[PDB]
């Protein structure tokens, strides 16, 4: 009412678990466009002589204060809730394959924040370190690929053209094939 | 700013009608206006908690009071009837009302009433051991909190299932 | 807590086997036993390279004596290397390719595995009154306690608000959570 | 002068030995809620000791031993993968007031590590993002790194104790009951009061 609205948030990610068509930043307008619309209500008596310092604004100070209090930490979620399983697939891959579809500034900040990890990782000097692919013992470097209906088509890795779904298969070397595991790919090598 | 929940304003929004030690003044969202800024001590005086969450029970503003499920007639014999008593989904804020409120009332009797319900878990979830079958058999007699670890209760065993073998 | 936290661990132990990498391991010689950690017999038996025989507790006599020994265990029992819920997993997978008596083996282990948990509710059906500083490992095994590790302890804090709170936190005459 | 330790020094610390010397700082974090001391020595050891195994593997032709020293190297690393898989999380989680603890002494090599780099990125990503959240009338009284947000100060997450110590009732500095100690047994307890034995590493964790 005054922000009980995330009960509505709950459905946006429903298909979007491991069969994601696409995401929406949506539904956010009046849950946003009221919030400091109603600051004007919050400021109506903010340091006002309307009652000259008595009880009568403390019970609604709580309205003034709770109103924020819920807005923030839900609005933590709107990225944090969105940072979580995106970090997870962004663990499943680095920025080898970002999202199939100021969050980019926070992602770039998170990518710069992850640098610390990368510095010690692999060596003192640092390696974006393989954590999520090639438990392969490495074999000969130039043999092709197979998938299980991947989608997004971000394979930018050193190949002729792969067309990243099942039968994304061309003469693709090891440098190419270093992308993904469990987003519709690894029935096969 | 709490031990959070997704419903963090379905936290202190349950309503009770505890009486007034005092007269009234302009509840705002009510029929208050240029109509009434004063009533009696004691009235159907509705209390969605968040405004009175730290508003000095000790101070003469409002009264010792209970919602009658939280009164002894349920609770004090729900600790006697702590055997196959049901909670359903009926008043879900019932592990957690008393984690806040029941002291705030200031009748210095009711906190102990609670746990001896939840003391039963040390001899309840002997039955809770395992998962036979489907995802929906009897999954509707929960609180807002026990369900989570109950799912988790399944969960470690569900993947303890794969600890065994290829299964 | 996992299926393979143990297999991170338990296969690190070593035993003399039948068939140089640096380590206390010696080089490998035909006809000549060699103590190895158990994550090579993977890479031999499944590689169709060599066999292996078990430790000594692996028998149907010493632990067909334990079947009654632990009835002392109002607390706990004899623990032959503590890890017979993991090795037997992999041993009995592939060892019985030529090993005899893989059955009473398979019997007893479930006939001791499920059981010592069957007590475990019971001893846990003795916990009363926030009895946090009483517990039991006294001759515990290795591969059991994970199956309760996530459940009650991620319960008891939301209890121990009221259970463990007493011996440093106080209120008026009634009890405090 | 104080040479001859079981670390990288004037002896051969076995690949099975070097296995051991960081095993507990993995396992403590599993069954414990907050930061435990992290040592940047490994940024000498682990980057190096195994890399010298690499060059020997680089000297890579066998079918057996090409993999054998490596199959280790995989197993050496699905811990180190796992290790800071959480410690990255642990203070990402606990960005909140860990600044206060880390501003007490700027704890030296033992506690954190160059963990301090994430602190600068913590506020940056928390400010920049918010630049388009609530900025028309952005925060008003607790306008800095506020007071109310804390990730994990709950210290009572009842912890199992790896008994590997003085068996008898070996009594130590702790406020709750600690009677009836054991080398096999235990009396289960929480983290706060026993934050001492594992700074000492007298006692241990399961």
């Amino acid at each position: 009412m005054f922000g009980e609205k995330a009960f509505d948030l709950l459905k946006e990610l429903e298909r979007s678990s491991q069969t994601i068509p696409a995401f929406d930043d949506d539904g956010v307008r009046q849950v946003l466009e009221e919030i400091k619309a109603i600051f004007e209500e919050n400021v109506a008596q903010a340091s006002s002589y309307n009652a000259s310092g008595d009880r009568s604004l403390w019970p609604l100070l709580n309205f003034r204060h709770a109103a924020l209090q819920r807005n923030k930490r839900c609005l933590l979620a709107y990225l944090y809730e969105r940072c979580r399983r995106i970090k997870a697939l962004r663990w499943e891959f680095g920025p080898i394959i970002p999202g199939d579809i100021p969050e980019v500034t926070f992602f770039n900040n998170y990518s710069k924040s992850l640098a610390a990890y990368m510095c010690s990782a692999g060596y003192n000097q640092g390696l974006p370190i393989d954590l999520t692919n090639n438990l392969r013992p490495p074999k000969s470097l130039y043999i092709e690929v197979r998938c299980m209906e991947d989608y997004g088509k971000f394979e930018l890795d050193d190949g002729e053209v792969i067309h990243l779904k099942k039968n994304s298969q061309h003469y693709l070397p090891r440098a190419q094939v270093e992308s993904l595991v469990r987003q519709g790919i690894l029935h096969h090598i | 700013p709490n031990y959070y929940s997704i419903e963090d304003i379905f936290v202190t929004q349950e309503k009770v009608e505890c009486r007034v030690n005092t007269k009234l003044q302009r509840m705002g969202f009510l029929d208050s206006g240029a109509e009434s800024d004063d009533l009696e001590p004691g009235r159907t005086v509705n209390l969605p908690l968040w405004y009175i969450k730290e508003l000095k029970v000790n101070n003469a503003y409002f009264t010792v009071a209970v919602p009658d499920i939280y009164r002894n007639v349920h609770k004090a014999v729900c600790e006697a009837e702590t055997t196959h008593i049901e909670l359903g989904r009926l008043h879900p804020y019932f592990y957690e009302f008393g984690r806040y409120l029941t002291p705030y009332d200031r009748n210095h009797v009711i906190g102990r009433i609670i746990f001896e319900t939840l003391r039963q878990r040390v001899r309840h979830l002997l039955d809770i051991s395992k998962s036979d079958g489907q995802a929906a058999k009897a999954e509707h007699r929960l609180d807002n909190i026990e369900a989570k670890l109950h799912e988790a209760g399944v969960r470690t065993n569900s993947q303890y299932i794969e600890w065994l073998q290829m299964t | 807590m996992d299926p393979s936290i143990i297999e991170f661990i338990g296969e690190k132990c070593m035993i003399s086997i039948i068939p140089l990498i640096y380590g206390p391991v010696g080089p490998f010689r035909a006809g000549f036993p060699v103590f190895v950690p158990l994550w090579m017999a993977t890479h031999l038996r499944k590689q169709q390279k060599c066999r292996i025989v078990p430790p000594e507790w692996m028998d149907m006599d010493i632990l067909e004596e334990i079947k009654e020994e632990e009835k002392r265990s109002k607390f706990f029992t004899k623990m032959p290397c503590e890890h017979y819920m993991v090795v037997a997993q992999l041993v009995m997978s592939t060892a019985p390719d030529d090993v005899p008596r893989c059955e009473e083996l398979r019997t007893v282990i479930k006939d001791i595995f499920d059981i010592r948990e069957s007590k475990l509710r019971t001893s846990i059906d003795a916990f009363i009154k926030g009895e946090g500083t009483y517990a039991k490992l006294d001759n515990l095994t290795l591969l059991e306690i994970h199956s309760v590790r996530p459940i009650l302890p991620y319960s008891l804090d939301h209890i121990a608000r009221y259970q463990r709170t007493a011996t440093a936190s106080q209120r008026d005459t009634s009890m405090l959570s | 002068g104080l040479e001859d330790e079981d670390d990288d020094d004037m002896e051969q610390i076995t690949a099975q030995k070097v296995l051991e010397i960081i095993e507990t700082a993995w396992i403590n974090e599993m069954c414990a809620p907050e930061i435990l001391p992290s040592q940047t020595d490994m940024l000498e050891l682990m980057v190096s000791q195994v890399a010298h195994m690499e060059e020997q593997m680089r000297d890579d032709k066998n079918d057996f031993r090409a993999v054998v020293h490596s199959m280790e190297l995989e197993r050496v690393r699905y811990i180190m993968a796992s290790y800071l898989r959480c410690r990255l999380q642990k203070i990402e989680t606990f960005t909140q007031h860990i600044l206060n603890q880390e501003e007490s002494r700027e704890p030296d090599d033992k506690r954190l590590s160059p963990e301090t780099k994430f602190a600068q990125e913590f506020a940056s990503n928390v400010d920049e993002y918010f630049h388009k959240v609530a900025t028309q009338y952005m925060p008003n009284q607790q306008r800095g790194e506020a007071e109310q947000r804390i990730v994990t100060p709950n210290l009572m997450s009842h912890v199992f104790l790896k008994a590997n110590v003085a068996v008898p009732a070996v009594i130590v500095g702790v406020d709750d009951e600690e009677v009836d100690m054991a080398a096999g047994s235990q009396h289960i307890i929480p983290y706060q009061l026993v934050a001492d034995l594992i700074q000492n590493n007298q006692a241990q964790l399961i």
